[PDB]
RNA sequence: GUGGGAAUCUGCCGAACAGUUCGGGCUAAAUCCCGAAGAAAGCUAGAAAGCGCUGUUUGAUGAGCCUGCGUAGUAUUAGGUAGUUGGUUAGGUAAAGGCUGACCAAGCCGAUGAUGCUUAGCUGGUCUUUUCGGACGAUCAGCCACACCGGGACUGAGACACGGCCCGGACUCCCACGGGGGGCAGCAGUGGGGAAUCUUGGACAAUGGGCGCAAGCCUGAUCCAGCAAUAUUGCGUGAGUGAAGAAGGGCAAUUCCGCUCGUAAAGCUCUUUCGUCGAGUGCGCGAUCAUGACAUGACUCGAGGAAGAAGCCCCGGCUAACUCCGUGCCAGCAGCCGCGGUAAAACGGGGGGGGCAAGUGUUCUUCGGAAUGACUAGGCGUAAAGGGCACGUAGGCGGUUCAUCGGGUUGAAAGUGAA
């Protein structure tokens, strides 16, 4: 999953530089599915649509030149509910905007939500 | 180095020599001189600097520069050595203290006069 | 044996006490099974001393018998956890004292 | 715990030898490095073969180095035979 | 170091339950030893229902044993092991166990580094550093090992026992010459080595320990004094005023009291912190029922006179701070670049000035600067560095959906993380 999230981000970076319009991601996965959800909550993506989900899976996505980087981690990282905050202020390049987006039990979530919920778990990536 | 590189084989340091061995980590050491002589300079520069053989406590063969003007050093003469070594004269790493053992401080220094053992004149 | 007994802190000429519970062999700053509180023996600006106990680790240590050494005695007495030591039943030592009052910011004699 | 490990030698008497695996956490570089630890247990009716995933529980010392019991043998390992294969191939 | 386990013991201390009967032996006796029942042991009307012992249940504290995880360098060390790995049966241990006698099988450890070699006590922590790391393990505290060098066991609840025993060896001292005696890596102290590290002190007054019913006796544990600028964000070396701009020193188209040392000094008024000297109370206080080495101390009062107390390095650039005289690639300086060959801000002296300050410079060692081994946080076309090219073992990494489970993950609670 982490081979297939990175390469749909790279490619959706790669294409805002080029000021493209809509992007087209194949092979596509639930939780790549859910990190487009959150960056859709938070304004970075305009709208996104998920093409037969249970057979071939194709997303597409449509740009507004929003983003500026989107990284998805290529190990194992796990992270409490007291290290999350503590952990933004040095994963995210300029320590201020950007968000870090966790999977937990409660769901896949953003880090200042599973701050509110008191839920820790692995560090998929983050956006800024 | 990727991560499993880094695990693997970890991370090495610099390679650098010692400067003064013959000190054995010590600040100074007692030494006996064998000869006392002359040498010139490395060029551009020409003079004829004093240097003294000393062999030390530990059994080493060093070779020590005598500082300031004029000096008192005799052959079997119990001196003192510290670290140091003098740009001019290469394979010479030592100095010889003043003030001392028998090297004596010199009479008539006012300025810097600690450096090379004299005492401070009266005030009169 | 389990011992209630004082170890010395504070610095030359300034003693402080550590009231521990430790085992007979240990030494004197050494091995502890507990601490159990604190005592100053330098007489405070109130005019008293200070002391503070750990009341049910002190019950604990007294119901599965420590022995308390004789100061302890008169602490753990004057706290109210032991009955009296048996000589305090003798009475001071009377005599004459060098009541001229002195003034306390000053130390001279008011 | 549950410790569960795979057979690698079964060739003592009332004795197998257990490889049981575990991850070590490289605080400094932050990756997991596996690591393994061979254990010797107590098996007496002779039963585990190489290969199969049996399950340990701590016990006394039984010998200079056994101190497992075998509780169950999970999953077990795969024999190949020729005389049996061909007498299935033939049906 | 951290967390656990079952196959054991536990003097003194707390709480129950029952006994403490009779002979013998050690010149004389016994709470010393032997025996019988069931295990023992008696003392005291001076300590008579007060001590002590024995047996059995237990709390508490210690100890033996086992174990999961973590814990140097080296591959220019690749094989190591033979009671070695397991099994059965006996013996032994308080206690599991190859701990070992006999017999049986050939196993066990190892490329996830066995074995060989070098080095080292481990931890809490100390120094340094925008977190990480690096060097260290000195004082203090927890664990371990050792007691002139090797090997043993006895007593004992507990030792294979620093100031206990036996045996061997080296050194050393006495001897009446037959042979005995000794182990400061306990506190002082002495030779030796070294660049270098302390008094052959006082007292059990406080705390802790041993014995004792107590009274009390021991304690180089400790507490307190001595030496050493070895360290620490301490304090003081005066506060005002003073122009005859004194004398003297240095420099000068030799300008402006010619410029400066310079209100600086001398002199006059004030106050005595630290130190000096002389006295007085002391259940001031560390200690209370009483017990004070420290204590010739501390506290309070009095005498006094600015009186007793400022050096070290530097002044070409880096780097705050400039002139005269002597030397002449000589003498010499130097952390780096470098200066010195007749007008040297760089050598040595006079004067003046700058930085710290009872300190200040030189040497040694550590970290930072050093992103100069780069996890945080670097690289490999031409600068150091892509294997001549592949195939593959271990390892590392690696698509989608649905369901089950709960090892990792995560939330709460409890135990633990000594000082
Ligand atoms: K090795
Ligand atoms: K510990
Ligand atoms: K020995
Ligand atoms: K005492
Ligand atoms: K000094
Ligand atoms: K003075
Ligand atoms: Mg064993
Ligand atoms: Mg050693
Ligand atoms: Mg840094
Ligand atoms: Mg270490
Ligand atoms: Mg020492
Ligand atoms: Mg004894
Ligand atoms: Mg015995
Ligand atoms: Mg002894
Ligand atoms: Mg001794
Ligand atoms: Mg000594
Ligand atoms: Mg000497
Ligand atoms: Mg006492
Ligand atoms: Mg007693
Ligand atoms: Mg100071
Ligand atoms: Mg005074
Ligand atoms: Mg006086
Ligand atoms: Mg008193
Ligand atoms: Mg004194
Ligand atoms: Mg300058
Ligand atoms: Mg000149
Ligand atoms: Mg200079
Ligand atoms: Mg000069
Ligand atoms: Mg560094
Ligand atoms: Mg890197
Ligand atoms: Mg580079
Ligand atoms: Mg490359
Ligand atoms: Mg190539
Ligand atoms: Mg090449
Ligand atoms: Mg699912
Ligand atoms: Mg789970
Ligand atoms: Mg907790
Ligand atoms: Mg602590």
């Amino acid at each position: 999953g982490r081979r297939i999230l990175n390469d749909a981000l790279r490619t959706i970076v790669n294409a805002e530089r080029r000021g493209k319009a809509s992007v087209e991601l194949k092979p596509i996965s639930t939780v790549m599915s859910s990190f487009l959800r959150i960056m859709k909550e938070k304004g970075y993506i305009k709208n996104f649509q998920v093409h037969d989900p249970h057979r071939v899976g194709r997303i597409t996505v449509d740009l507004q030149g929003r983003v500026n980087d989107c990284k998805a981690l290529t190990y194992r990282q796990d992270v409490k509910a007291k290290e999350i905050e503590e952990y933004t202020e040095r994963t995210l390049p300029t320590r201020q905007w950007g968000y870090v987006v966790v999977t937990t039990p409660d769901g896949i979530l953003d880090h200042e939500e599973a701050i509110k919920r008191n839920v820790g778990g692995q560090v998929l990536g983050f956006f800024y | 180095p990727t991560f499993n590189q880094l695990i693997r084989h970890g991370r090495e340091e610099k390679r650098r020599t010692d400067r003064t061995r013959a000190l054995d980590k010590c600040p100074q050491k007692t030494g006996v001189c064998l000869r006392v002589s002359t040498r010139t300079p490395k060029k551009p520069n020409s003079a004829l600097r004093k240097i003294a053989k000393v062999r030390l406590s530990n059994r080493h063969d060093i070779f020590a520069y005598i500082p300031g003007e004029g000096h008192n050093l005799q052959e079997h003469s119990t001196v003192l050595i510290r670290g140091g070594r003098v740009k001019d004269l290469p394979g010479v790493k030592f100095h010889c203290i003043r003030g001392v053992k028998d090297l004596m401080g010199i009479p008539g220094r006012r300025r810097g006069r600690s450096k090379y053992g004299a005492e401070k004149p009266k005030s009169i | 044996v389990v011992r209630l007994r004082l170890s010395r802190l504070g610095c030359k000429n300034r003693p402080f006490f550590r009231v521990m519970a430790t085992d007979s062999r240990s030494p004197r700053d050494g091995k502890h099974i507990e601490v159990l509180g604190y005592f100053n023996p330098l007489p405070g600006q109130d005019g008293g001393k200070r002391m503070g106990l750990k009341f049910d680790r002190i019950k604990y240590w007294l119901s599965v018998g420590a022995q308390a050494s004789d100061p302890v005695q008169r602490l753990l007495f004057r706290s109210g956890l032991l009955p009296p030591p048996p000589m305090v039943a003798m009475g001071r030592k009377g005599g004459e004292r060098d009541t001229r009052p002195v003034d306390p910011m000053t130390g001279r004699f008011v | 715990k549950p410790v569960i490990g795979t057979v690698v030698s079964n060739k003592m008497q009332k004795s197998v030898v257990v490889a049981v695996d575990r991850l070590f956490h490289n605080k400094l570089y932050n990756r997991y490095v596996k690591r393994t630890s061979k254990f010797m247990a107590h098996d007496e009716t002779n039963a585990c073969n190489i290969g199969d995933r049996v399950k340990l529980d701590p016990s006394r010392p039984l010998s200079k180095h056994k101190n497992w019991i075998v509780a169950e043998i999970i999953k077990k390992a795969r024999i190949y035979s020729p005389q049996a294969a061909a007498a299935a191939a033939l049906s």
